[PDB]
Formats: structure tokens, C-alpha cells, sequence
């Protein structure tokens, strides 16, 4: 079920970490300030890795075409993205980052 | 939205949305061809509101997909590959889409692609009515076709026959010319006037107030939006054209009275009743293809009680009405539209035009169109909507 | 009047108005056709300084109206309707104008219109001289034609004959080529050289100071403004062209001395004297049609005391001068002008050109034109002047 | 720079230089014609990277001068006047330049002009190799030609034959199509497949990680920069194309194995090996002419040890390879390129394209090109470089 | 001769008031500050009603094409207008506005 | 002819340009940048313009024809379209008198 991703301190504020999942699409864990969010890593508009994009507040900018999503709702924030990103609730307990097993 | 210089749009406060609508109004139904022009399993291409489209008939039903692959943007029609009854495969990298919903259901060049089932090619509703093919060039659930058609066009006993072609002028120049009360002057020498013994004045001397010059319909039982030209209600028909007091031209004194009522309706279709004969009606659309061209979709309707009358009507249409009216009368409208192209090409004619009394009809249409259109088609709709957070 | 990038105009400080005058100079007389080309009651179309015009001959006198109806901006010429001797009726809604003052005197589609007698179609003065039709493309009462003609063109005894055609290049490229002292090199193989035994150098080695290279005329009692090319007064004509000290080309050593008196005059007419023969003169205009084209109005003058000489001159003009000179000699000027189009098309050529000595003549012309033109034609003059506040 | 709307360039952070290079990359060697097409004292005109050029052969050697007089900017080629063996004289006012260094050495219309010996018409290095004419459209001393050529093109025994033509599409569309792993689908019905018994899949099911899909070359000793398409090293080739799980098309099961070694190199040349036959190689350039067109410079190489062999190859080339491969196989690439024109013409396609896995190869090329190109050709290079005293 | 328009108090400064006349074309009354003016209501460039326009100082802008006139002189102030507007005499006798039947 | 007498250092204000005509030779241009004097050919290398008729902005002279410019100290182009360096002539002040070299400096 829940996936133990990393220690909260393993990520500096404003950074993104790609989480590979054997037999499944990779995820992207974002650290916005002292909060953590997670979505599918692959941009819904192509093959770009959002973990290699630019984080502006709660909005992740795709490195390929400048499309963007709100990492909290997964909804597109900038064109050309039109397909909502899969979102995974995140929980931080005892300084450890956990991400829901399935989109939700 | 944003198709014309902002300085020009700021000047035309009476109808800025209309002047901006170079490419037409989105979210309306538009006729583009006749049912008999598209057969089972034979995809057809066309351009509507600047968008390249593909229409196919599967099991008798019509489907419409945007003719542009999601991958590298090529037109699928360059080399059509319909490998299964319900799909079309792009000739480039084999991305395959379902005609029914446009879903990317397969990719022959990579059956394991993560894109499969995760993308959708744009689809548009298509409905056949009265032998005509209508496409809802819009987003979301479409309204009833009746909203975008003139009254009576969809009457059960109304038999519709027509002709369609591509004309080189912006759609608005076509609409305004058709609803122009004084443009009747260009028809003074039409063979229809003489051959069908029509009474045809050279113009009208307005009477009454400006409000009485037109009748705007803001809502029909089906949400129709249009304007009736009532210049003849209190106006005086002009049958003798004078210059310096001398008669230099005369209207036609035929006995057949036609065009008792003329109305224009969004998205841009004119209804002339009765025409070209007392027992018929004419419904014609000026469909936006791109900023410089439109489909001049002409139709003539006549109530027919049985197959017998429909047969006779069809014979009369082919032997007389099509050549004498649709062509013999309306051909002059075609070059008239083309004649206004230069003046409005730089969008400056919308400011420099000098209107006179009968143009109250055109002004009413411009305002109605500006206030009730369902959306302005932009170049961005064509290439891909843009928005930056 | 902003026809070119401001950054470029800022760079060419010595002649910015000239560089900005891409559409030509307004408020000057311009020849557009020959008298024998416009007959009684037969309106003719033409474009001058970007404006579409109509010329008509009524009772032997010429009249010019802008070929654009005030109403919806169509060209009246699409379907000419001159219903009375003194008027022209627009084929669209019958707005009728008087040829003599452009006043909207009648409207057949609505004789009660408030526009009647209140609007006026733009008119332009027209004058015929030496069998040539001149139009004053300007506003207000026109100056005397002589102001915009080279000296002697209007001489009573001067018989004028010529030809006109449309050339694909901006008018300025034609003017500069014509007044270019060193471009004589492109004429070294002209049939006129051998066939008319002319003396013709390949170029000139200038002598004296800058001021001595030309004679700027700004004191002409008639108001004429122009420049004389005086490169040959102190210069040594080149008759043996060398490369590495080796002679590779020779000029023409004929006995006829010609073109020793060359001058350019606003709005853009060249005078070559004597040419193509020691007893003749050549006057040619480069009239702006639009930013990419001009009329190459060529005329040859020869004093004639009577009909006998006029017939003889006419005969030689047709059999020798026109084919051997106007065409045999000047044809090379046509493609030479066209050859410069690309370099100046983006306005960059006006900055990147690398001039040499003989171009002093061209520079003098650019400055004279910049300082003495009567106005800069703009696209707004074409569509309709614009002003706020 | 300044070829594309800045708003668009800001969006494609991964390869902005490449998207901006609509006119191609300056300071690289480019083939423009075959040696046999330019004869002694027979100047030829051509446009490369938007610039009009003149090429001439003098005493066997090739020289290249910009086809635009310094004076009034006309093309010298409108009326060529080569009055002496080592010079060309403008037909307008006779400014004369030396083919060897472009120096304005004489002016027939004014032998006393101060401009004489004080102006220089732009010249570009020209080199002939393997029967191909290469022009270095750049400034300063040129690098070795080998830097801008694919490996083996210059091999001693490699006999090169080819065909060249002008195609109506931007050069980048031609490059991407050529290096596009999955575009192989458009060639499924080529006469070359059946007539030369080729094994040709319909596509590929990628395997492994991103890094493994290609091999970026930036360590070559000659300085060449390029990318190898390794999609087939972990990917399973597709021979049965399915829709809804049902087979609707199959690939070719021929005996001859070809094109399992594909690479694209700056400035824009593809190497397919072996192709179109197991004992041959194909090297093709997509040379920028202007923003809308390119030269499709095709060459086929085959090792030959003597005149007897290279002669046999030439006959096979004319009777089979040219009509069956260069035309029979690549003609489909031509209209495929043209088909992408509209989408990218407004520069919006660079933002709206929806890529899939095999495009990983194209992305790698876009990144390599953006990082290792030697300069962006601009419209200013064409009209005249501009600079304002700061 | 004169016609009763309204009470000077009924018009806020910077406003326009259309005056319909029987058997005649409509007029427009403008209150510029504490002064009143009158001209034809119909724009000379077309068929627009100037009373439906925008008043800025003593300049009225036509709603149709943005042309303008000085309400005091009736002279064109902004293109595309070129034909001067007809001006009518106004009088404020005892807190009451009146407009002359004919143009001055 | 080595040194040509121009004028008195006094006759020139800071930031001005003076044209020096020479018998049988091309004209020179002398520029006063502050209290320092410099000189180059007067004719713009890009055409036939007289630089002495241009605008001096510090040590950079702007040609009146096309906006090209040169650094008056080095003679190197400062603004397009100019690309050919100007010949520079040494200037020295002896007894408050300005003198310009008759031959340009070489490399
Ligand atoms: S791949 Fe992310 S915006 Fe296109
Ligand atoms: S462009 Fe259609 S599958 Fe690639
Ligand atoms: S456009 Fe001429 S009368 Fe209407
Ligand atoms: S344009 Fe070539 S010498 Fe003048
Ligand atoms: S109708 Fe008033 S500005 Fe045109
Ligand atoms: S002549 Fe000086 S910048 Fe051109
Ligand atoms: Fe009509
Ligand atoms: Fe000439
Ligand atoms: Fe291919």
C-alpha cells in the first residue's frame, strides 16, 4: 500500500525527486517549502519527466514545452497540457515521506 | 478573441465581437455538404472555421475527427489508412484513433506505448437533416440543431434541395450582402426577374422610426437568434430611379410578389420567403472556411405531401430553379461579395464605411451577432489553445 | 510619415524623408497615360500612389474620381454605370456622383437619404499637356504643371512622343538608376550605340570638389526643384576599362555626342539632353503605382516647326527611336532596377549600400527630394486618414 | 538568435537554440552539389543558409563569393562578366573582385575611386571530397571537413555516388524524419523492400531506460558530434501490427538485414548502415537553403578497390540503387517531410507536438544540436550584421 | 421656435440627452460642466445616434466607428468624421433648458 | 610634409571635429576629445561621407550617412554598417599649435 519514499530532509526545498516503481509508471515527489506532494512523473502531454522540470510554488513546469500542472490538484495550469495529472496523497510522519500506493 | 487590431476593436463599440469574429463563431452548427456526397467507408476532407476536418460514414452514421494527428501534426488525409471499420490509422507512425470518440486506442509502431488510451483526437458532432450534413464546430454537448437553423427549415413536409460551393470572401461580407435591403439593385437585370415575371423594386424609401425598420428575435422556442428586415412595412418601394430629376432606370413590374419576409439568423443563415416563386422558400448559409473564404450553401424548400410532389419538385429544381434562381439570380451576389474584400481586408473598412438608412438592417444584425454568438473562433483554436499560469 | 522602421530613419540623417517616401510624394503632378488612350465617355482605371482612380473624358475634358464608393468601399469600375453624361452610379446601391466635383447628388435605391448632397467622393485635378495625361495626386488647388516638369518639356515647338508601361520596382530605384552617372556601363552593348554611331564612355574619373559634381536647382522661377549631373565638367571620361592594368573593355568611339546634360527633377522625372540623337531630348518619369511598382513613362522630344516635320519625326520615332532607343537602349534599365529590389525590399539597403564617388549625384538628389517634396504619401492616405483627440 | 518569437523559445528550454535555428547552423561545412556539376570557368549560383552564393572553378580549384555586389546589392549573377580569369566584374558599375580573396581590385567605371583595394566581398572556403562540393558557411579559418561528416564517409576505398534536389520543407523536419525510429512504418510498401528482399519491421517496442535508447557522441577525436539510435538493442521489433489485439498488417520478412546502425550528426547528416544493401552505406544531408527549403543531398557508399569495381558499382547505381532505393525508398520521406510543414510553419508545432517513446532519439538530437552547434544563422547575417555603439 | 428639453437639474455634467422631434430628425443635448449645447443626433458619417456615444469634455464620440465632433462648434474632432455636424441654439431660461427649432 | 599645421589647440573646443584638406591627397579629420587630439581619414570607409560632418560622442565618431561609427583613437569600427578600419594619423601639439601626421600609422 503506502510507499516509504524518503526522509523529509533528503529533499531540499523546491526540489523534485523521481520515484521509480517496478512494473508501474514512475512518480514525482515535490517538496514545496516544508510540504510534500506527488503525481505521476510523466507529463501527460508527452514523454517528458516532470522531475526534470521547474517548480514554481505549487506549479510544476514541464521541461519539454512549458506545459504545467498544479502539483496539488494535478489539473493543467498552462497549455499545451490538457489531460489532468494523476495525483497521490502524501503523508509525512516522523520525518519520513510516504506516498499513496494508487492514484487518489 | 483578439483577431483584429485592438485600436480598431476599441472604435467599434457597437459590435466589437462581430468585427473580431474573422474566423466565424464557435459553438454553432454549420452545413458543409449534402448527405449524398459522403458514402459508407469513404472519408471526406474539408476545412471549417479554419480547422481541417475528416468526415466518415460508418454503418450509415456520420462521424467527424479533426484532420490532424496528435503526434507530429500531419493531416491523416495525406494517406488515409482505415484498417478496421471503426478506426483510422495515421500513415506516419500508425497512431490509431476511434471514429466514435477519437480515443487513441492503438499504435502499431509501439503497442507498449504509455500514450495508448491516454490521448484523444478532437471530435465534433455531426447530424444529417434534410439531406444536409451539419457539423457542430464547438465544445461540449451540442444544442438542438433547430437553434441554428431558420424557422421551418426542419418542417416535416419541407423538401430541401440545394447547391454548395466555395466563394472567395470572408463570411461576413456574404451575410451582410444577403441581408442588405438596398442591394436588390444589383439584381435588376437578373434573368429570374424577367423569366419568372417578378415584381422587383430598385430600392426603398424608409418610413417610420429606426426601431420599426427591423424585428429582432432574441429567443425562439428553440433559442434562435435573428433579425427580420421590415423596411417594406412602412417604406416606399422605388420603381423609378432618377438622377437630377430625370428617370434613368426602372424596377421590374412583374406580377409575382416574392420575398415578403427576409430574416438573417446566427450563425449566419438567411431565409427569404417566398422565393424564388410564391410557393417556395430559400435558406442559404455563408459558412466560414477560413478568413478569406466561405461555403455558399444554398437550399430551396417546398412543402411536399408525398413522393409524387417531391419527384415533381426535384424535376422543377434541376430544370428551372437551380439554373434560373440559385445561379441566374445569386451569381450577381457572388461578385458583389468579392468586390468588398479589399476595403475590409485590412479591417479598416469596419471604421471607414459610410452607411445610409437601409443599413439599419445590417447594424441590427451586427449587434445581434455580437450579443448572442456562442464564441469567437481564434487562430489559437486552430493551432492549439494557449494559456500560461 | 512612418512608412519605415524608425530605427532605419534615425540612421539615414541626410535623407530620411526620402527613405520614408516608399509610396511616393503626395501633392505633385504625375503623368499616367497618353491622351489618345482615354476616349469620350469611356472611363479608365489606374492606380496612382497606391490609390485606385477612374478617369473619364466628358465634352473633351478629363475628370478624375477616386475609384472607391463612399458606402461599402467597392470599386465603381467593377461594373461601370454612367447613367447621365455628368455622373457615375455605383453598381451596388446606386450612390451617384458628379464627375466635376464628386458630390453625392443622388441615390437610386433611396432618393430620400440624408446622405444626398452631404457626402463627396475624392476628386483629383487632371491636365493634358503634350498629349500626356497628368493627375495632381494631392489636396487643395494645384500648382502650375510646369513646377513638376523638366525644363523645355512644355516648349511650344517641342513635339512629344513616347510610351508607357508598368515596371516591377519601387519608383526610387528607377529614379536613382536613371540619374546614376556610372550606370552608363550597362549600356555599352546597346544596339543604339553601334546603330546610331554614338560616343559613349564606360564611366567617369571625377575631378574637382564635391560641390562641383552637381548643380542643385532651388531658384527656378517656375518653382522647379532638381539636380544637374556635372561629373563630366571636371572628370575624365573612361574609354578603356582595365583590370590589373590590362585593357579588357573599350567604350564607344562614335561621332555623335549625346547625354552631356542630365538632370533629375521632383517628383521624379529625368531629362537627358541631347538624346538619343544630338537634336533630340528624352524626358522620362518613374511614377509610383504602389510600393513595388511604377509607371515608366518615356517621352522623346524634337522641335518641329510644322506638320511636315511632325509626320517625319513620328515616322522615325516608330521605325527607329522607339525600337532602337526607348527599347533597345532603356530595356537594360528595366532589369537593372529590378536587380536592386531585393537589397532595398526590407529597407536595409538604405543603410548597407557602399557608395563610391559618382554616387555624389544620387546623394544630392536624395537630399533635394527630402527637403523639397510636397508631402509623404502614407497607407493611411490610401485607406482613409486617421487622427485622434 | 531572434528567428523565433521569444515566448516560444522560453517554452522549449531543452532545445531553444535548435528551435531558433530556422536558417540552420553557421560555421559548419555543407555539401551543395557534385563536383561534375561545376566546370572550369562556369560560375554557378546557389542559396545556402539564406545567402546567395556564386561558385566557380579556376584552374581546377573551386572558389566561392557571395552573390551580392558591395555597391548597390545586386546579384552579380544577373549578368555574369568574368573579364579576366581570376576576377568577376559586376554588370552594373563594373566593381571588380578577385575570386581568390574577394578583394575589390578594380572599378572600370572609375579607375581613380578610393574604394579600390579598400573593400572586400565575402568569400567562403570550398572543398571537394568524394566527388562532392562542400562550402564552409562560416567565418574565420575552417575546421577539418571530417568534423562535419559521418564516420567512414571519407574512407579511402569508399566510393560515393548520389543525387541532389531541392525539397520544400525546413531542414529540421527532414533531419528528424530521417532519424525517427518509428517512421520506418511509412516504408512498409516500398518497392525496395520486396525487390531487394529486405527484412523490415513496422516499428519497435522500446526496452531499458532512456539513456540506453541512444549513444551521444561528443568524444570523437575528429570532433564530430552526433547521436546513435540504439532502440533495437533492448527493444523488440514489431512485425505484427495490431488494432484491438487483431493483426491488420505485418512487416517484411526478407533475408537481407539492414539499417541496424543509424546515426545523425551535426550539421545535419544521417548515416544508415548497412543500407540499402548489406554491403553498402547511405549518407544523406538535409542542407538549409532558406527557412522553407533544403537540399536533400543523398549519397550511397560502397567500398571499391579499383576502376573495374567502382565502374561496376556506378552501373548498378544507375540501373538499381538510384531508382529502387534513393527514389523507390526515400521518395516517401519527401512527402512525409512536407506533411509536417503546416504544423511547424508558425513555430507552434515545437510546443504542441505530442511525442511518444521512440521520439527519445529525436529529443537527444535536439539537445546535442542545441549544445554543440557552432552558431545560429540569423536574418542579419543575410542582410548585413548589425551593431550599435554601446 | 424653442423646444422644452428638460430641467437643467435633470442633467448631470458630462451627460447627453436625446431630443426626439415630431416630423423631424432627432437632436442631442450635451451638458458640459454648467453649459448646454445641441447638435444633430445623427452622426454625419453614418446613421449612428450620437446620444448613445461618449462625451469627453466638449467632444462627443460616435459609438459606431469612434469618430468625434466638438459639441460647441460641431466641427469634426476625430476620424473618420469629416462633415461638420449641425449645431442648434440652446437657452436656459429659469432653470429650464430649451433648444432652437432650427440650426444656428 | 611630415607634420601638417592644422590650427591652434585653442581654436578647437572639447568634442569638436575639424576637416583638414590636403593638396593631392584625401582629407583628414582631427577630433578634440577633452584636451587630447586625434585624427583619421575624413572619408567614411563605408562610403563617401565626410566624418567631419558627423557627430562626435566621446571618442566615437558617428557617420552622417548611415549611422556607422568609429573609435577615433584606434580607427576601429564602433557601429555597423562600418567594417573597414580608418587610417589613423598621429597628432602632436607643439607650442600650443596642432600638427597632424602626413602619413598614417602602420602595424
Ligand atoms: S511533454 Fe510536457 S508540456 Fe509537452
Ligand atoms: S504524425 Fe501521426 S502517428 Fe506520427
Ligand atoms: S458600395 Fe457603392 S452604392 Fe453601396
Ligand atoms: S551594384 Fe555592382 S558595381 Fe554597382
Ligand atoms: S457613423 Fe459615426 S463615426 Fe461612423
Ligand atoms: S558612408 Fe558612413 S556609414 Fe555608410
Ligand atoms: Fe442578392
Ligand atoms: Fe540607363
Ligand atoms: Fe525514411
Amino acid at each position: 500500500i503506502w510507499l516509504k519514499v524518503c526522509a523529509a530532509s533528503d529533499m531540499q526545498p523546491g526540489t523534485i525527486r523521481r520515484v521509480n516503481r517496478v512494473g508501474a509508471a514512475p512518480l514525482a515527489v515535490y517538496r514545496v517549502g516544508d510540504q510534500f506532494y506527488a503525481t505521476e512523473d510523466t507529463c501527460t502531454h508527452g514523454i517528458a519527466s516532470l522531475s526534470e522540470g521547474t517548480l514554481d510554488g505549487d506549479v510544476i513546469e514541464c521541461p519539454f514545452h512549458g506545459g504545467a500542472f498544479n502539483v496539488c490538484t494535478g489539473m493543467p495550469a498552462s497549455s499545451p497540457c490538457t489531460v489532468p495529472l494523476g495525483v497521490f496523497e502524501v503523508e509525512v510522519k516522523e520525518g519520513e515521506v510516504y506516498v499513496a500506493g494508487e492514484k487518489k | 478573441m483578439a483577431n483584429v487590431d485592438e485600436a480598431i476593436l476599441k472604435r467599434v463599440k457597437g459590435w466589437a465581437p462581430y468585427v473580431d469574429a474573422k474566423l466565424g463563431f464557435r459553438n454553432h452548427w454549420y452545413p458543409v455538404m449534402f448527405s449524398k456526397e459522403i458514402n459508407e467507408g469513404e472519408p471526406k476532407t474539408l476545412k471549417l472555421l479554419g480547422e481541417n476536418l475528416l468526415v466518415n460514414r460508418i454503418d450509415g452514421k456520420l462521424y467527424c475527427l479533426k484532420d490532424r494527428c496528435l503526434h507530429r501534426g500531419v493531416q491523416l488525409s495525406v494517406k488515409v489508412e482505415c484498417k478496421t471499420k471503426s478506426t483510422i490509422t495515421c500513415w506516419y507512425h500508425a497512431w490509431t484513433y476511434r471514429w466514435e470518440d477519437g480515443v487513441l486506442c492503438d499504435i502499431l509502431t509501439n503497442p507498449t506505448s504509455a500514450q495508448i488510451g491516454r490521448q484523444k483526437l478532437k471530435t465534433y458532432p455531426v447530424q444529417e437533416a434534410k439531406g444536409c450534413v451539419f457539423i457542430y464546430l464547438g465544445d461540449g454537448d451540442p444544442p438542438p440543431l433547430a437553434r441554428d437553423t431558420p424557422p421551418n427549415f426542419l418542417d416535416d413536409d419541407m423538401e430541401i434541395l440545394g447547391k454548395n460551393q466555395i466563394i472567395k470572401s470572408n463570411w461576413r461580407l456574404a451575410v451582410e450582402n444577403g441581408f442588405d435591403p438596398s442591394h436588390i439593385y444589383i439584381h435588376k437585370d437578373s434573368i429570374l426577374v424577367k423569366d419568372n415575371d417578378l415584381a422587383l423594386p430598385l430600392g426603398f424609401a424608409p418610413g417610420g422610426d429606426r426601431k420599426q425598420q427591423t424585428r429582432v428575435v432574441d429567443d425562439d422556442v428553440v433559442g434562435r437568434k435573428g433579425v427580420y428586415d421590415l423596411i417594406g412595412e412602412h417604406g416606399v418601394p422605388v420603381f423609378e430611379g432618377t438622377i437630377g430629376g430625370e428617370v434613368v432606370r426602372e424596377g421590374a413590374y412583374g406580377e409575382k410578389i416574392v420575398a415578403n419576409d427576409i430574416s438573417i439568423w446566427l450563425p449566419g443563415v438567411l431565409k427569404v420567403n417566398p422565393f424564388p416563386n410564391p410557393d417556395m422558400m430559400q435558406f442559404e448559409w455563408y459558412v466560414p472556411i477560413d478568413e478569406n473564404t466561405h461555403y455558399y450553401f444554398q437550399t430551396l424548400g417546398k412543402p411536399c405531401a408525398n413522393d409524387e410532389e417531391r419527384k415533381k419538385y426535384e424535376q422543377e429544381f434541376e430544370s428551372k430553379w437551380k439554373p434560373m434562381a440559385l445561379e441566374g439570380f445569386n451569381n450577381d451576389d457572388i461578385w458583389a461579395r468579392e468586390a468588398m474584400v479589399d476595403f475590409y481586408a485590412d479591417d479598416k473598412g469596419w471604421v471607414n464605411e459610410i452607411l445610409f438608412e437601409s443599413d439599419e438592417a445590417i447594424v441590427a444584425w451586427r449587434k445581434l451577432a455580437s450579443e448572442h454568438n456562442q464564441g469567437i473562433q481564434t487562430q489559437a483554436h486552430v493551432s492549439g489553445l494557449e494559456h500560461h499560469h
